[PDB]
This record gives C-alpha cells, structure tokens and sequence, in this order.
C-alpha cells in the first residue's frame, strides 16, 4: 500500500509552481546553513517619483515627499 | 501468441533531496537509506 | 567518422564513397552509414540544432524527445 503515498506526493511534485520550486529551493539552503525556515514568508506596487507636484494633487497615502531640510546647526 | 485484448544494502525509492537548479523534474530514483 | 579509424580497412573506407553519393544526392543525413555513428558509439549534439528547427513545424517534438530521454516526467507517461 506504500505505492499510493508514494504516487501521491507523484502528483503533488507534477502540480507544484515554479515559486514553489524556487521556496523550497532557498529554503533547503537555509536549514543546511542552519538559519530558521520561518521568516522567509509579491509586490503588487507601482511607484513614481513626481518633481514639484503643482499645489492642487491630492495626496494619497503611502506618498513619500522628498524634502531639503534646513541644516540643524545652522 | 495470445491474442491483443480490445479492452484492458536496501535502496528506498524517493525523489533526490537537492535539486541542483530549479525546472529538475522530480524522477523517483532509487536512493541510499542515509 | 574519426571516432574508431580503421586506415587498414576496406569496408571502413568504402563507406567513405557510399556518403558521398548521398552528399550528391542532397542528403543531410550524409553522416548515417558510419559504423560508429550508426552503433551509437558518437553523436553530436547539432542534432539538437535540427530539434529545434523542427519544432517551428513539429511543436511536440521538443516534448516527445524529453518524455524518451526522461527529462520531463509526465505521470502515466
């Protein structure tokens, strides 16, 4: 009866995406370096830089302003 | 000739730990127990 | 045809002729009636050039080459 688990993890290794393979792929490196699996667990973002914006643009959240700040020992 | 029918050390068998790259298609391999 | 070279042999070298007709006659598989060749003693891997020019015309090539060589295990295959 060993051949049933053993044609199931066939089919499981047929399925498995390319981002599994590239998972496990590090995360066999990790645990024969010796660093904890855990921690490894994409980026659905799309960012722009906009020089001096006019003084109407909304601003949405997650904006990051680029500022000159004067010198503090001045 | 019987006629064609219309109808119908010990090595485990496992798939090898470490694949070098990534696309290796995982083949059962006869393997070392250790 | 350099890979088990016989000079001292009759047969070797009458092969030699045989490709040649088959140079004339337009045949790219000129190489095919070497002995070490044809007992799968060499190939080159130009094969896979021509693997690849067939698949622009035969696109399962590719995947039927691999499934014999075991490259690809599809299950029951």
């Amino acid at each position: 009866a060993a051949a049933e688990w053993i044609s199931q993890q066939r089919l499981s290794l047929y399925r498995r995406s390319e981002r599994q393979e590239l998972s496990e792929l590090v995360k066999n490196r990790m645990k024969h370096l010796g660093l904890p699996t855990t921690g490894y667990d994409h980026q659905n973002t799309l960012s722009y830089v906009l020089i001096n914006p006019p003084p109407d643009t909304r601003l949405e959240p997650s904006d990051i302003v680029y500022l000159i700040r004067s010198d503090p020992l001045a | 000739i019987a006629p064609v029918l219309e109808l119908a050390v010990e090595y485990v068998k496992g798939y090898p730990p470490n694949s070098p790259y990534i696309g290796s298609s995982p083949t059962l391999c006869h393997l070392l127990p250790v | 045809r350099f890979m088990q070279f016989r000079a001292k042999d009759s047969y070797s070298l009458a092969l030699s002729k045989l490709e040649k007709r088959e140079r004339e006659n337009g045949s790219n598989l000129a190489f095919m009636f070497r002995l070490p060749f044809a007992a799968g003693r060499v190939f080159s891997i130009s094969m896979l050039d021509t693997l690849l020019y067939q698949s622009f015309v035969k696109d399962y090539m590719i995947t039927i080459t691999r499934l014999l060589l075991g490259l690809d295990t599809t299950p029951g295959s």
